[PDB]
C-alpha cells in the first residue's frame, strides 16, 4: 500500500506497450515519405490516430498518483513526463476553436501571393519565386516593392488571428498551473537534483541577456563592416550614423546574413577551398562518402554502424519512378533501427552533411538502453549542437589532405583564414541578434505587458536597439510583421537556436583541450584522439535521466553556459576588423529613417 | 541412440513461460553432432570441460528448450538475476551441463509480426530452480479484489514478443537449449 510501488508496475507496463505502437508508426511514417502513395497515406493516419488516443489514455490514469509523495528521482522523471496533457483541460468548444484557428493561421502562409506591376500576372509565390529575388537581385526598388507586398498581403490578415490566439493559449496555460504561456515555453529548461544542480525558469531569463552582453562588443564591429560595403551597392541610400534598412540584408526576414558574401569578401582575388572537382577525378560514389564519414567515427573511439543500417537506409535517389520528399533526415525508429533518408550527391556540402545526419544516429545510438520517456536530449539545444562539432571538425584543411583530396603542397594563408571565418561569422553571430530580439518580444506579449494598441510600435522600436535595423516604410497597428515568419504564423518555440551556438563552442573547446591541440581553435582536429571520444560518450549515454546542469559538466567542466569559446573562435576576425575600422564609426543612433 | 536431432531442428519451438523438456537415457548420445548445426552465439559450460564431455558417463540427461531476446541471453546463467531469471525460469547456482544459443530472425518472424511468442512480467515471488508457472490469474498490486478483470490497478499477468524482422540485433528472437546432467 505504497505509492512508489503501483507506480513502478504502471511504468513497466507502459513501457513495453508503447514500444510497439510508437515502432508501428514510425515504420507507417518511413513508408509514406520513401514512396508516396494514397494507400501509404490511409495507413499513417490509421497509425498516427492510434498512438495519440492510446497515450491520452495513459496521460488520464496517471495523474491519479500524486508526484509529491514520490521520492525517487529516476521514477519521478518518468511519472512527471507523462502527466503533462495540454489542451485536454479546456473546455471542449475552446479545444476545437483553437484548432480551427491554427488551421486557419497555417493554410494562409503557404498560399500568400503578391501582385506584379504592369502586368496582373506574375503572382509569385514566396518558397518557389520571391525567395529567389530576395537572394540575388541587387535592385532597392524590386527589393522594397517585395518586402512591403508580403507584409501587406499575409501580415494584415495574420493579425485578428494572433489576436484570439494569444488569448486561447494564455487560457490554456493558466489551466494547468503556469502563469503564462512563454512560462509554458521555458518549462522544458526546469532540472531538479542536488543542492547546487537547481535550475528554475525565472532563471533563463537572465542568464540570456548575461551572456548577450558579451556579444555586443564584436556584433557592433561586424554591422560597422558590412554597413560600409553596402555603401558601394546603393549609393545614396545608407547613413553614416544610422542603422540598416530591413529589405537589404539578403534575407526576406533578415534571419541570416549568409547571402551577403558575394558582395562584402575581405580579399576577392584568391579562390576559396572547394575540393569537387577531385571528388569526381578519383571516382567517388554515394556509398563512399557515408563510408568515409563511418571511418571518421570508427576513429575517434565511437561505435560502429549496424548491419541492418546499410540494407535499409536510402543513401540515394530511386530510380524505379517512386517520388520522395528528398530532404536529409535522420529516423530512429526504435527496437534497434536507424536509418539515414537523403540525395546524396559528389558535392561539398553533401559531405558535410553526411557527417552532421550521422552525428544525430550516434546520439541515439549512445541511449538505447534507457527507458523509453528518457530517450530524448536533455535539452532541445543538444541534439543539433552535438552533429554540428562534427561537421566543423570535417572541413577543416587538415583532414581532407589527409584523406587524399588535398596535395601537401596546399598551404595555408592568412587571407583564406580571415575570408573563411568572415563567412563563418556571417551565418552564425548575425542571428543571435535576431533571435533574442523575437523570443523577449513573444515572451512579453504572452504575459499581456504590451496592449494591442502598441504592437508594432514596440516591434519596430526594438528592432532599432538590439539589431540596428530601420523599416523602409511606415507601418500603423493595422499591419503585423512578426507573423510573417514561419514559425510564428504556425506554434514553434524559438530559443533552442539561441543555446544551441554557445553549446556547440563550449563543446569544440573542451573537446580541442582534451586532445592536446595548440594554435587557433578553428583548425580544431579530434581524428584519431581516443580520449576525445570517452569524454564525449559520457554525456551521451546519460539521456535525460539526469539533469542538463550535470550532462554539461560531464564534458565542458561548467555549471551553465559561456560565451568565452565562442569569442576565442573569432580572435583574428575581432583583431582584423578593429584594425580596418580605425577612420570610421561603431554604434548606431535611432532616429535616422529612410522614409523620412 | 539418442534423438538430439530433434530436439536442436524442432521444427516448432515453445514460448518460455511454458517451457518445453525432454529426458534422454538408455541411449548413446552423440555429442559431436552439436557442432554441425549453425554458428552458435553463446555456448557457455559450467564444470564439464567440452573435450571431456564425450570421455564421461551420466545417468539421466535433461533438455530446456525456449526462445527469448538477444538482451536475455546473458540472464540463463547461474547467479545471475534479472526479468527472465526471476520470473520464467531460474538455474541453480551449482549447474553442471551446457547452455546453447542461436539466432533464428529468418525462420521464427513475420512481416506482419509474431503474436503467440509471450513472456510473464509480474509474479509475486520469486522461483525456486526448474519450477513452472503456468497460471493465468490477474495480478495484484494494490488491496482492492480484482474481480478477475483488468481494471484499475489490476494487470494482465503476459505480453507477446512483437517479432519483426526489420529489427535490430539484440531484439531478434533467438533460440536457447540448455542441457543439464544426472549422476545419481
Ligand atoms: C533439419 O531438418 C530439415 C528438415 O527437412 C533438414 O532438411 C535438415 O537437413 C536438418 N538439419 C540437419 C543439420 O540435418
Ligand atoms: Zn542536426
Amino acid at each position: 500500500s505504497t505509492i512508489e510501488e503501483l507506480a513502478k508496475t504502471f511504468l513497466e507496463k507502459f513501457n513495453q506497450e508503447a514500444e510497439d505502437l510508437s515502432y508501428q508508426s514510425a515504420l507507417a511514417s518511413w513508408d509514406y515519405n520513401t514512396n508516396i502513395t494514397e494507400e501509404n497515406v490511409q495507413k499513417m493516419n490509421d497509425a498516427e490516430a492510434k498512438w495519440s488516443a492510446f497515450y491520452e489514455e495513459q496521460s488520464k490514469l496517471a495523474k491519479t498518483y500524486p508526484s509529491q509523495e514520490v521520492q525517487n528521482l529516476t521514477v519521478k522523471r518518468q511519472l512527471q513526463a507523462l502527466q503533462q496533457s495540454g489542451s485536454s483541460a479546456l473546455s471542449a468548444d475552446k479545444s476545437k476553436q483553437l484548432n480551427t484557428i491554427l488551421s486557419t493561421m497555417s493554410t494562409i502562409y503557404s498560399t500568400g501571393k503578391v501582385c506584379n506591376q504592369s502586368n496582373p500576372q506574375e503572382c509569385f509565390l514566396l518558397e518557389p519565386g520571391l525567395d529567389e529575388i530576395m537572394a540575388k537581385s541587387t535592385d532597392y526598388n524590386e527589393r522594397l516593392w517585395a518586402w512591403e507586398g508580403w507584409r501587406s498581403v499575409v501580415g494584415k490578415q495574420l493579425r485578428p488571428l494572433y489576436e484570439e490566439y494569444v488569448v486561447l493559449k494564455n487560457e490554456m496555460a493558466r489551466a494547468n498551473n503556469y502563469e503564462d504561456y512563454g512560462d509554458y515555453w521555458r518549462a522544458d529548461y526546469e532540472a531538479e537534483g542536488a543542492d547546487g544542480y537547481d535550475y528554475s525558469r525565472s532563471q533563463l531569463i537572465d542568464d540570456v541577456e548575461r551572456t548577450f552582453s558579451e556579444i555586443k562588443p564584436l556584433y557592433e564591429q561586424l554591422h560597422a563592416f558590412v554597413r560600409t560595403k553596402l555603401m558601394d551597392a546603393y549609393p545614396s541610400r545608407i547613413s553614416p550614423t544610422g542603422c540598416l534598412p530591413a529589405h537589404l540584408l539578403g534575407d526576406m526576414w533578415g534571419r541570416f546574413w549568409t547571402n551577403l558574401y558575394s558582395l562584402t569578401v575581405p580579399f576577392g582575388q584568391k579562390p576559396n577551398i572547394d575540393v569537387t572537382d577531385t571528388m569526381v577525378n578519383q571516382g567517388w560514389d554515394a556509398e563512399r562518402i557515408f563510408k568515409e564519414a563511418e571511418k571518421f567515427f570508427v576513429s575517434v573511439g565511437l561505435p560502429s554502424m549496424t548491419q541492418g543500417f546499410w540494407e535499409n537506409s536510402m543513401l540515394t535517389e530511386p530510380g524505379d519512378g517512386r517520388k520522395v520528399v528528398c530532404h536529409p533526415t535522420a529516423w530512429d525508429l526504435g527496437k534497434g533501427d536507424f536509418r539515414i533518408k537523403m540525395c546524396t550527391k559528389v558535392t561539398m556540402d553533401n559531405f558535410l552533411t553526411a557527417h552532421h545526419e550521422m552525428g544525430h544516429i550516434q546520439y541515439d545510438m549512445a541511449y538505447a538502453t534507457q527507458p523509453f520517456l528518457l530517450r530524448n536530449g536533455a535539452n532541445e539545444g543538444f541534439h543539433e549542437a552535438v552533429g554540428e562539432i562534427m561537421s566543423l571538425s570535417a572541413a577543416t584543411p587538415e583532414h581532407l589532405k589527409s584523406i587524399g583530396l588535398l596535395p601537401y603542397d596546399f598551404h595555408e594563408d592568412n587571407e583564406t583564414e580571415i575570408n573563411f571565418l568572415l563567412k563563418q561569422a556571417l551565418t552564425i553571430v548575425g542571428t543571435l541578434p535576431f533571435t533574442y530580439m523575437l523570443e523577449k518580444w513573444r515572451w512579453m506579449v504572452f504575459k499581456g505587458e504590451i496592449p494591442k494598441e502598441q504592437w508594432m510600435q514596440k516591434w519596430w522600436e526594438m528592432k532599432r536597439e538590439i539589431v540596428g535595423v530601420v523599416e523602409p516604410m511606415p507601418h500603423d497597428e493595422t499591419y503585423c510583421d512578426p507573423a510573417a515568419l514561419f514559425h510564428v504564423a504556425n506554434d514553434y518555440s524559438f530559443i533552442r537556436y539561441y543555446t544551441r551556438t554557445i553549446y556547440q563552442f563550449q563543446f569544440q573547446e573542451a573537446l580541442c583541450q582534451a586532445a592536446q591541440h595548440e594554435g587557433p581553435l578553428h583548425k580544431c582536429d579530434i581524428s584519431n584522439s581516443t580520449e576525445a571520444g570517452q569524454k564525449l560518450l559520457n554525456m551521451l549515454r546519460l539521456g535525460r535521466s539526469e539533469p542538463w546542469t550535470l550532462a554539461l559538466e560531464n564534458v565542458v567542466g561548467a555549471k551553465n553556459m559561456d560565451v568565452r569559446p565562442l569569442l576565442n573562435y573569432f580572435e583574428p576576425l575581432f583583431t582584423w576588423l578593429k584594425e580596418q575600422n580605425r577612420n570610421s564609426f561603431v554604434g548606431w543612433s535611432t532616429e535616422w529613417t529612410p522614409y523620412a | 541412440l539418442c534423438p538430439f536431432d530433434e530436439v536442436f531442428n524442432a521444427t516448432r519451438f515453445a514460448s518460455v513461460y511454458a517451457w518445453n523438456r525432454k529426458r534422454i537415457s538408455n541411449c548413446v548420445a552423440d555429442y559431436s553432432v552439436l557442432y554441425n548445426f549453425a554458428p552458435f552465439f553463446a555456448f557457455k559450460c559450467y564444470g564439464v570441460s567440452p573435450t571431456k564431455l564425450n570421455d564421461l558417463c551420466f545417468t539421466n540427461v535433461y533438455a530446456d528448450s525456449f526462445v527469448i531476446r538477444g538482451n536475455e541471453v546473458s540472464q540463463i546463467a547461474p547467479g545471475q538475476t534479472g526479468n527472465i531469471a526471476d520470473y520464467n525460469y531460474k538455474l541453480p547456482d551449482d549447474f553442471t551441463g551446457c547452455v546453447i544459443a542461436w539466432n533464428s530472425n529468418k525462420l521464427d518472424s513475420k512481416v506482419g509480426g509474431n503474436y503467440n511468442y509471450r513472456y510473464r512480467l509480474f509474479r509475486k515471488s520469486n522461483l525456486k530452480p526448474f519450477e513452472r508457472d503456468i497460471s493465468t490469474e490477474i495480478y495484484q498490486a494494490g488491496n482492492k479484489p480484482c474481480n478477475g478483470v483488468a481494471g484499475v490497478n489490476c494487470y494482465f499477468p503476459l505480453q507477446s514478443y512483437g517479432f519483426r524482422p526489420t529489427y535490430g540485433v539484440g531484439h531478434q528472437p533467438y533460440r536457447v537449449v540448455v542441457l543439464s546432467f544426472e549422476l545419481l
